[PDB]
């Protein structure tokens, strides 16, 4: 048969690159985690892959701000995906 | 192009481990002494359970877990039978700090460590199937500093 | 004006996942950069986005296979692109 | 779906750092007192000059660089101007081991330390636009085990 790294297909989103922090509101969740589940509900359904998901992740949570540091964050995905991923909705 | 296969119902198992509550942190960790409890980490939790049950992952939600107790939930995961899933995924909110992720404990757990228990050798049924995994934590203390563009 | 994240728009390109090697055909070249080009050269031309080839190029890779030692290498990119990125031809 | 702007002739530079001579590193460094020259390494310095012309990057290509060399190469494009550039893409040839790549001297240089020198405060040119590395080197010595799929 045919052979694939032990390490193939995966899919690691990071809500901050290292050494940084990454935001939550305490009324309405974490900055990552409430701009990826609104790009998923959005975007699947239309059939886009996950990399261009996490892609538009990485531009609104990057329009984002904490003012009272002036602070910002930057999602950070890393995948040794071998295919393109879509989660379909029917 | 090649598209991974996903018409498995459910699509297959979707873990979350919502650490909110640090007692045992500031209370076992000197460094950890005024580390706060995550709250309104429930709201993400419920945002992930409705987004990919919409998307027909079946949800696993594990509440408070230190170090310990997420290895083992990970360890029945990795031993379970995955062969009618198309896919694996797995959310972790919590505290963290570079390269790990806090237990509700304090203990620190590497990233790699938790996604490395998932490799094709470790959990064969899942050997070719799409395996993903969301970190909600800090990677350090630093300020990410913003450019005007 | 608009501030974004200090690393925002990254794209790392590995050769392999940490902690393993990767390899070099003395008479071909290497097998990551090799397929990086091949793929780059066959796509972009068609409009296809670099995390759409280095999708093809962890594929490519993956199916390579080192016989003397039954090793495989596995590529890895990570990124805090914010948009599609793409190298037109014209 | 928004696309970074790509139409500047040439879109930018396409720095080659090319290591094929490790003496140095045989004899300074005593764990390295074998490593091997990287034969063969110029057919991905050709390949990468043909394909990223072709994309219309201008290519500086630089030959067997020390650690110190390879920061003061880095450095020189951090203070150019690229404010007529689109993008700028850096490939790095050469031996490496876990989150490092080694210069011909057998120095390490942290992946991040070289990242790093571009992101957007330190190259306000190119805040905003797509900064591309490539990385071909061993990330450690251990071979990735294979799973039949």
């Amino acid at each position: 048969t045919r052979y694939i790294p032990d390490e193939a297909d995966f899919l690691l989103g990071m809500a901050t690159v290292n050494n940084c922090v990454s935001y939550r509101n305490p009324a309405e969740g974490t900055w990552y985690i409430q701009s990826l589940c609104q790009s998923l509900r959005e975007r699947c359904p239309r059939g886009d892959d996950i990399l261009t998901i996490l892609t538009e992740v990485n531009y609104e949570v990057s329009n984002k701000d904490d003012k009272k540091n002036m602070g910002k964050q930057m999602p950070q995905p890393t995948f040794t995906l071998r295919k393109k991923l879509v989660f379909p909705s029917d | 192009d090649k598209v991974y296969q996903m018409k498995s119902k459910p699509r297959g198992y979707c873990l979350i481990i919502n650490n909110h509550n640090f007692a045992k942190a500031r209370e076992k960790v000197p460094k950890l002494h005024s580390i706060r409890d995550r709250n309104g980490t429930h709201l993400d939790a419920g945002a992930l359970t409705t987004t990919f049950e919409e998307l027909h992952f079946e949800i696993k939600p594990h509440d408070d877990c230190t170090v310990e107790q997420i290895y083992e939930i990970l360890k029945i995961y990795q031993l379970m039978d995955h062969s009618n899933m198309d896919c694996f995924i797995c959310c972790i909110l919590s505290h963290g700090d570079k390269g790990i992720i806090y237990g509700t404990d304090g203990q620190e757990a590497p990233i790699y460590e938790l996604t490395s228990q998932f490799t094709g050798l470790k959990c064969p049924s899942l050997a070719g199937k799409p395996k993903v995994f969301f970190i909600q934590a800090c990677q350090g203390d630093n300020y990410q500093k913003g450019i005007p563009v």
